RNA sequence: ACUAUUCCAAAAGUUAAACUUAACAUGGACUAGCAAUUUCGGUUGGGGUGACC
């Protein structure tokens, strides 16, 4: 629900005026962590916010 | 987030003990280099047992 | 939308019992130079000008 978003765009947030679609896409970090059952250290480049949850998922 | 450091250092609390530290002083440094564990109700059971055999003996 | 900024966030340090730093990439509003859509009345001894509504 983050990569290729797509959305409309107005000035003040009330239009009587023009609607110009504008395009959002979500940031991109390193993430390194290890997994112990594949005995591997993981590097993902996915959703920052996400490992918020996988953090509280442990 | 609350999480459970497995050695003393510096400022926190007694080891073992669950403290709430900073989001980038917690995951950049405490769980990389297993200095720390995140929260878990099971090992926080854990926590109590060590902490209990620890005053005890 | 593109080329350059002001702030708060991401990422790093600092003290005491609340504050300072940006190398790469990426955001939220924001300030300039660039660009994007249309409008362009009527009456009228033709129209425009003038006058009038």
């Amino acid at each position: 629900g983050e990569g290729w978003v797509l959305g409309h765009r107005y000035v003040n947030n009330d239009k009587l005026s023009k609607r110009v679609r504008k395009v959002w896409k979500p940031q991109l970090f390193q993430r390194e962590l290890y997994s112990e059952i594949l005995d591997k250290r993981f590097t993902v480049t996915v959703t920052m916010r996400t490992l918020d949850l996988i953090d509280q998922a442990c | 987030l609350e999480l459970v450091l497995t050695q003393s250092v510096e400022e926190l609390g007694v080891r073992g003990d669950l403290v709430s530290v900073k989001k980038s002083v917690g995951r950049n440094r405490l769980l990389p280099q297993g200095l720390a564990v995140y929260a878990s109700p099971e090992n926080k059971k854990l926590f109590e047992e060590e902490k209990l055999l620890r005053q005890e003996g």
